[PDB]
């Protein structure tokens, strides 16, 4: 099939609310393997958001009956194996989008915004598998997330302006990375507070067709900031 | 759509 | 595979938004082949008007862009009705093989009727011109036959008596085109309802009082 | 005043 239909019928499928649909269409365009656009990336990063969305969804609604069924033997062992079929599923489908990453969507990357956004990605991913995991695996998954997140940081600090809404997205993922996986709060509100004072500093010369998604995310900052100081 | 396209948390 | 723990499996799957889940585990339970509690037809209804309004809420919206490339949203489209007419006629053969014939209480068999009637109504919406007047009038036989016992059993407050006049006047307009029937079945229902408002029940009367604001509401669209 | 699940079973039509 011819990539320009593939990306036509991934459209239709968003504004259908058809996420698997959607997802698969551009599947199978980065199969395909030539470097996507910055159109085609945010439609297969849409498309695998709302999907693992809803596992990840689910699985916290199920978590929370399983917590608070401890002395319901029947109710607690129904959750427990719901909630171990649900992170099949969001294991299957974070290990769709990481082996898209590195066969494809991380080796095509000609410019380090799309790296950025690519390696930003895998952090989230592995964040997603992280939350689900083994006891003994988790940590060995836990660095993986922050291997990926601080590669596309160290790339972003060289490359791109502290306003620049990919390098603040990466910054409010990776710091409640921090705060909700790591457990640190000091290491989660230092990033937070200098992405959001390195971006004030820069306000000045931000192209006006920028203003609203950079601050937007800039606010997503320091409210965690506020939350996470209370 | 990038905002969306972020994924961002919360 | 016990009854039991597949309608409890149903109740975590509606907590988790997992309707497809959901619709399996009550199916399963139905093809059983015992009278359904009215607790396991709620939640039969629930998964299924889930599953399938899924599918109308994607080809209203297909069907929008398709009428404003247009041959890919036609057959988008189609695969989305494909899914539909199979939908309903998974409920639609439930309905026939067990859930009607099992019904013994006048209350689930209005229930059920009135499935069977939204049901064809939502094949309806969808119809080759050729088999539509079939399915449209499969729909009114179901509605007509659910509102005749509705109308001898159930007092004019009961929620499913309120219920199937709404969806039955929504028929009226929206399949057959015929405005003042279906203003008249909603005020009429309206109105039989505030005439007895001490029957309302201390379980039951915000449910009649919404789907009486939800009458009034259609009155409003339909006046207007 | 409500029915569990009864109001939502009934897949109110508007």
């Amino acid at each position: 099939m011819d990539k320009n239909e593939l990306v036509q019928k991934a459209k239709l499928a968003e504004q259908a609310e058809r996420y698997d649909d959607m997802a698969a269409c551009m599947k199978s365009v980065t199969e395909q393997g030539a470097e996507l656009s910055n159109e085609e990336r945010n439609l297969l990063s849409v498309a695998y958001k709302n999907v693992v969305g809803a596992r990840r969804s689910s699985w916290r609604v199920v978590s929370s009956i399983e917590q608070k069924t401890e002395g319901a033997e029947k109710k607690q062992q129904m959750a427990r194996e719901y909630r171990e079929k649900i992170e099949t599923e969001l294991r299957d489908i974070c290990n769709d989008v990481l082996s898209l990453l590195e066969k494809f969507l991380i080796p095509n990357a000609s410019q380090a915004e799309s790296k950025v956004f690519y390696l930003k990605m895998k952090g989230d991913y592995y964040r997603y598998l992280a939350e689900v995991a083994a006891g003994d695996d988790k940590k060995g998954i836990v660095d993986q997330s922050q291997q990926a997140y601080q590669e596309a940081f160290e790339i972003s600090k060289k490359e791109m302006q502290p306003t620049h809404p990919i390098r603040l997205g990466l910054a409010l993922n990776f710091s409640v990375f921090y705060y909700e996986i790591l457990n640190s709060p000091e290491k989660a509100c230092s990033l937070a507070k200098t992405a959001f004072d390195e971006a004030i500093a820069e306000l000045d010369t931000l192209s006006e067709e920028s203003y609203k998604d950079s601050t937007l995310i800039m606010q997503l900052l320091r409210d965690n900031l506020t939350l996470w100081t209370s | 759509g990038l905002l969306d396209a972020l994924d961002l948390a919360s």
